[PDB]
């Protein structure tokens, strides 16, 4: 979270919080309140946002689900389905924490080095992510949704 | 700034621009109306401020001022409250940008060797700051009065 | 680097006074341009990608760079293009969002010449790459945010050339 | 390592369930008292050094530990236990920070316990001058912190011990 | 006395019509600057002494009215003239808060000229000590509330001379 | 309104206006669109609040339209509710206000050597004020409805 | 005169303590009460009169008092007792919103039964208007303020008597 | 209190309290429990803040303690330190009254003829008063330390 | 009578000092707003008859100021009226081409309530005549110029009232 | 001013304003920032042009500065060089308002019997109103310096 990125950065360079990172640690605070509740929205869609994701997406990519794909079987597509929901999941745990912490200390770092040995296309992961950040911002308001972009945006921005 | 410490924050990393980082940077320039208009009520009373504060130093510290004490005579103690005035506008510029990096680099590293040279009290000059902060929060709002004295107590505890 | 808010600071601590009506007022300035910056940094990133493959059918690819004897003729010589860029991007990125050259000039633009008249590197190649890039970002960006990009592009090549 | 928040995302991420009204609570919890944290932490980052030498003249010093025979003679030793003194009071204040012990047991327990016994450290000691620490900055920072400050250092303690 | 609700209220009832647009856009533009104008007063009320030992110092002591033959001379004339000052700051402080002048139409202006034309007493110095007490108002309060203060001082100052 | 009664005070004690007295102008600002809003829901819904309580009053007293009534014929009832309708505007600038200063200048001070020199029934004029308050509360939230109501039930005390 | 915040202040000031945990204790028990205090002040106040006409109706007139010989015969003696019905009801209000009976006893009871005794007002039944203001009282306020407001009458009628 | 000076007000009239006057007798019996949690807080701390606030006064006007001077010997500083008891006392009086208007009967009106009888030095009660008010805040949150130090800055202003 | 220009002046003449920021911001924005006064001048002249008209229309005639008894029963009555009016129009658009309240002050607005009083002439009805012609100028005038025509017009109905 | 110079005479006819009059008015309004402009340049320098205005007088007609002069003494000159910052400060407000009428009014009418009851020499006060036009034609270009020495002439004629 953001108290685990400035505790870092003091600790690496043997110091305590800066009069500059005590006032972003209290501005991260006090929006939290809003903040709960937005990524409480997405909470209970978890397994609706990803189940419509589904077909927008191997619609798009028809290769996906044929028989040169790698997803062709009902199995197959589970597996990308339960992919799907696990970067759900924690795109809201880091919604929930502040900073890219939760998404790429867990699921982040090593995409490519997973994928290296699992054959799953990283352009389409791109436009999944795409579409899941283009599917779970009208379920909130624009207030909400100005809250959520960014937070969608690290996905399909690290990925690349 | 703010806006110094993220953008360089995220480019040892080759990364773009933080999700988590497209935040208090937003809070920095939302605030930063605020952070002016302290700036410039400070500064408009920069002369009152350091002289009341060079009073309450001369009392509560009377040894500076004696035969045996550093700023003894009429121009040492003009040299005493130029550094007063100097530390009053490096508060000011820590105010405006938002982060003590400026005021760091100006008038805190290396003040240690400085006044060891020049012989003088390094204890002294720190209570003569908090003079200052207590003259400044005497003529600001509570909030105000709390965001100038947070960066009067950084100086403190620098100057230690 | 710097931005405009350690600028000001900077240039008003050299002379040693407080910050005046024209501190505060470039001060004032670039705190109301503070909001379509930010907006369009996110809109530069996600689809930095897709600008930098547009950049380069636009303006590098379908040209002598791409025959035989080109300097992005084979693989890894178009790799290390998207990267080079990638930076020009990223970087004037930064540019636009704590606006001032400084770290453009400091950290991507210095020595650059050198290293690229080291390496081959066609130079005119590189800056039209950059205003193909300046245009497609001025097409996403908006009305009104496609300058002070076109400002940092234009920097940037302008210093490259 | 961990504060409040990651603890709860790692909690609910080994069993792969979503934030539910309970975790949620917990995070609420946390999140209500932390600027009281904040507080506290900018008092003892400012008092720092006064807390160590109110906390070494009330339980190290004007002892044995100070004269020949003892561990704290010598300038160097003395400079090393004082050392060790803003070491603990600093990690005391992460961890009341986060509101955690992880860091606490990944940078300042691990090793410490058989460290201090190869190098002959009183154990005993370093307690006593940790709870004056605590007793300094439970009069420092006042009720409203004065609790989860002193949570920490006698968790540190209980791990010396 | 009347202030901008007021106003509007009685300058609607003598009419006999309804709150329109207009009155409403007019009391909607009273409801915005309300935290303003209560941060001035605040600040004003916190620094009152201040501001008037400033004033007096910038345009009255230290003059031919404190020697003997001027009017400021004698600890009487001293007390009166600092309360005169005090009572201007008051109601001005009032004005600035109500956004009307009619509270120093009907309680500071009326007769006072006739007065102080009786009793002696310098009235361009008057005018002179109320813009000192502008001018001090005013760095300390900011941009925010210095010209809404600033016009109320002004229309003391014309009212007397 | 608000600030006239604290402004009157201050002015009264010779003091500037007290913290206290601040926080209350405060909270009167906050609530000034509440106001706003319950005063426009009763001037849209003011002639059918007339005409109802002018009904409740008459048929709790039918007297006043008989025969050795005040309020006999046509024109002599057009006139009693014609001052329904005043106090009920009244009432609703009293809630704009805050506090009831142009009710009691507008409406109070003297109506009873008005209404004795007028020979009209007082109580009965309080009673059709009440019955304004029953219809007026019937058209509002309950919070609201205490709102109006205890302005209305100060015309009723200030009545008698 | 004291209320009931200021009551036990008294009691702890003329014992030099301070205040232990039964003061607050009792503060808490009258600020609890805080808002059913207002609103049964604020309806007796909006309903008065009526309240002093029914307490007349069952109490005092239709009875030998308004005939001749009473002490309520005549126009004058009548409206003097309608005046004390009024006094006494709004000091009964002002005592159950301040929660102590020190103003009662310090503005309505001294040297009442003596000046009462001296004029020849009958005391039997001025305590019995005031049980029949209270019953009416407590019959307005409903069941959340019928017990403190009864307490203050039956005060008064116990002070009287 | 805030409640016996809006009663005394009414009655000066010969009124029953105002619309305008039950809404700000509401607003301290809001701000009542946090008085009496100041008020415990500091209560619990009476005998840390006394004998602090000596040191700091003997400190700072070593005289009293000197030979001429009035606190002069053991009995005289203990005195002097149940006087300061005394104070800390009024000043959690006035906190929880929500007005100064009890320790103005208690230990105010006549103060000045106090210690001139005694010859006792008002500047130094003053300073202990003072030193007294740095001891409390040192001990409250911000807003509670605020609202302390009105009553320690109204003492120190009356002792004048 | 006074302007903008006319009044600053000689409001920083009885003080005695130079046109300083202040001035010239007060002078730059009437210079600023100095084209649209004079079109909406020339748009209220020409069409001046039939805004009478309207006006007339909209808020004296139709009433009982026409029948029997009230101030415009017979011609002559309503012969003073379009006069009356005419001047309510012509001042004010001079009020909304030299802008400053003043003139309207100085010549129509002065003692006109003692003269109405003298002669009968309902105010409340001439009232309701200004806002009818505010009404209509500022249909016909323009969106934006609709706007301190308001404001002279506003200032000249309340003055009256 | 030009406005008042023309609605007012336009007035007197009882009559809007003339087509005529829908003119220069607009040429006013059209040159107000440069007369803004030439205004403020002038203030800039109000020292030195009253400083060497004073000097060229003096030199012209040293007879006012010698012992049988109006102007002998430090403070009597000192009167003189206030006069003609006086007569500066009026052509200013000439050039910002564009007419003569704001300066004919402060500093003309009368000013006859004034100087005669002082004994002062017109043809000296007006040879230095033309030092100053002199010294302030100097300072700008070709077109201001003769729109603000034209108001210069105006004052040296108006003299006489
Ligand atoms: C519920 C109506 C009761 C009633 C009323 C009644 N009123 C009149 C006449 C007048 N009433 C007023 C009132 C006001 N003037 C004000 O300024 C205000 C407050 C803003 C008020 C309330 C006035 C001025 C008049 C005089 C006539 C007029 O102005 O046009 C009459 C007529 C009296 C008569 O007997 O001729 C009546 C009857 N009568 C009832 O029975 C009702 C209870
Ligand atoms: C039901 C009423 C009974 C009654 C009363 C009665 N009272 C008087 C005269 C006075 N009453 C008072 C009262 C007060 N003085 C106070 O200070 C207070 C509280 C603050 C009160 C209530 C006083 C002072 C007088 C004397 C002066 C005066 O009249 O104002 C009278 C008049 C006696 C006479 O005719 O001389 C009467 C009749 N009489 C009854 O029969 C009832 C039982
Ligand atoms: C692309 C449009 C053009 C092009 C480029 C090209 N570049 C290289 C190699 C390098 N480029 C860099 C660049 C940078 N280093 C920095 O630090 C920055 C700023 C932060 C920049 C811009 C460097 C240092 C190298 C050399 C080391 C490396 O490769 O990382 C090559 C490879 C040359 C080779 O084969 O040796 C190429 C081809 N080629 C084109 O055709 C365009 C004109
Ligand atoms: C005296 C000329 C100066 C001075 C000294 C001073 N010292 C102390 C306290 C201590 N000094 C030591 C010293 C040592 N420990 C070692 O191992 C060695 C090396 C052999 C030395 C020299 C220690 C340990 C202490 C702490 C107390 C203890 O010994 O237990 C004080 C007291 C400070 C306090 O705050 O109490 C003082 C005053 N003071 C002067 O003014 C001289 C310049
Ligand atoms: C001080 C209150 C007591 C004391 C201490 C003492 N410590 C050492 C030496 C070391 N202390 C450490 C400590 C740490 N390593 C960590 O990682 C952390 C937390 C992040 C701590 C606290 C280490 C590594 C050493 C060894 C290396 C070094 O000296 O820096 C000494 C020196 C022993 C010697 O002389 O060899 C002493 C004296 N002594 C007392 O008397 C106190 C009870
Ligand atoms: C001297 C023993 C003490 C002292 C005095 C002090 N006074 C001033 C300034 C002023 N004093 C006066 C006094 C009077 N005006 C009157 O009409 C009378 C009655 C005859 C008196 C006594 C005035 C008017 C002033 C203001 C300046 C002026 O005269 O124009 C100062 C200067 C304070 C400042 O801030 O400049 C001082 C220092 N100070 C001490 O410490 C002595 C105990
Ligand atoms: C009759 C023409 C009118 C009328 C009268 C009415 N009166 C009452 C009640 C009372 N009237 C009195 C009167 C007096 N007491 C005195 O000392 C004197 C002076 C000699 C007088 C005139 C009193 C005391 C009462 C109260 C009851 C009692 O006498 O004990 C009523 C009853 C009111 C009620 O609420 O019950 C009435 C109706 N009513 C009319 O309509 C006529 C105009
Ligand atoms: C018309 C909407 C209303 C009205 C008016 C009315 N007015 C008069 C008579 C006069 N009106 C004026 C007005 C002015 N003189 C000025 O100098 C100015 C400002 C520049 C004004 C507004 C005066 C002086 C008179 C008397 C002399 C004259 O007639 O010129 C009358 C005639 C009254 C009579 O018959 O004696 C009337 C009727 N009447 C209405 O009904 C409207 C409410
Ligand atoms: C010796 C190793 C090597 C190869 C092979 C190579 C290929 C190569 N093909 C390219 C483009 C391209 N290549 C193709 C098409 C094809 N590509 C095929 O291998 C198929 C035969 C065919 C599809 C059936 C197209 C259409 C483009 C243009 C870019 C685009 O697809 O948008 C480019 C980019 C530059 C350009 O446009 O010319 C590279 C790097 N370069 C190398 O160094
Ligand atoms: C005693 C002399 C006298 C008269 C007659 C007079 C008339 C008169 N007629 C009016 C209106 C009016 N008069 C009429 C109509 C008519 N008028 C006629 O004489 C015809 C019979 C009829 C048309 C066939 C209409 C329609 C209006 C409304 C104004 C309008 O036409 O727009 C008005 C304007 C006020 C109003 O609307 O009532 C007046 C003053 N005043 C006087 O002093």
């Amino acid at each position: 979270s953001v108290v685990l990125t400035t505790i870092m950065n003091a600790d690496q360079q043997l110091r305590y919080p800066s009069v500059g990172e005590l006032e972003q640690i209290k501005n991260f605070m006090e929006d939290s309140a809003l903040r709960l509740k937005v990524a409480k929205t997405l909470s209970d869609a978890n397994d609706r946002v990803v189940k419509q994701a589904s077909a927008g997406l191997f619609q798009r990519r028809p290769d996906l689900n044929n028989p040169g794909g790698n997803a062709y079987g009902e199995k197959r597509l589970g597996s990308c389905i339960r992919d799907l929901g696990w970067y759900y999941r924690l795109i809201t745990y880091s919604i929930v924490a502040g900073n890219n912490e939760p998404v790429e200390r867990i699921g982040l770092t090593g995409i490519f080095e997973m994928y290296r040995v699992l054959e799953v296309p990283i352009p389409a992961m791109i436009e999944s992510m795409r579409l899941l950040k283009k599917e779970a911002l009208e379920l909130l308001s624009p207030a909400e949704a100005e809250i959520a972009a960014p937070y969608f945006d690290y996905v399909i921005g690290a990925m690349q | 700034s703010v806006l110094t410490k993220a953008i360089v924050n995220a480019d040892a990393e080759a990364r773009y621009l933080s999700p988590g980082e497209l935040d208090r940077i937003k809070s920095f320039v939302a605030s930063g109306e605020r952070r002016l208009r302290i700036a410039q009520t400070l500064t408009e009373a920069r002369e009152r401020i350091v002289k009341q504060a060079g009073d309450q130093l001369f009392q509560i510290r009377p040894d500076v001022v004696s035969p045996g004490g550093n700023a003894y005579g009429e121009k040492m103690t003009a040299l005493c409250l130029r550094d007063l005035d100097y530390y009053l506008r490096l508060v000011t510029y820590g105010i405006v940008a938002g982060d003590v990096t400026p005021i760091e680099e100006i008038g805190i590293i290396g003040v240690k060797e400085m006044y060891n040279s020049l012989q003088t009290p390094i204890p002294a000059v720190a209570e003569g700051v908090r003079a200052m902060k207590n003259v400044a929060t005497s003529l600001l709002s509570g909030d105000d009065a709390a965001e100038a004295g947070f960066y009067f107590d950084y100086l403190v505890g620098a100057m230690q | 680097m710097q931005d405009a808010i350690t600028a000001v600071i900077n240039n008003y601590d050299v002379q040693g006074k407080y910050l005046d009506g024209a501190a505060l007022d470039k001060l004032k300035a670039y705190f109301t341009t503070g909001a379509v910056r930010v907006r369009a940094a996110a809109v530069i990133s996600s689809n930095a990608t897709t600008i930098i493959k547009e950049a380069a059918a636009k303006a590098l690819i379908y040209s002598d760079l791409t025959r035989p004897g080109g300097n992005m003729y084979t693989t890894r010589r178009y790799a290390a293009c998207i990267r080079d860029m990638d930076y020009f991007l990223r970087y004037a990125t930064y540019a636009m969002l704590a606006g001032d050259p400084s770290i453009l000039d400091e950290r991507v633009l210095n020595g650059l010449k050198e290293t690229y008249n080291s390496l081959g590197v066609p130079i005119a190649a590189t800056v039209g790459g950059i205003q193909a890039m300046k245009e497609v970002v001025g097409g996403l960006v908006g009305p009104d945010a496609a300058k002070e990009a076109s400002i940092y592009f234009d920097y940037l090549s302008s210093g490259l050339s």
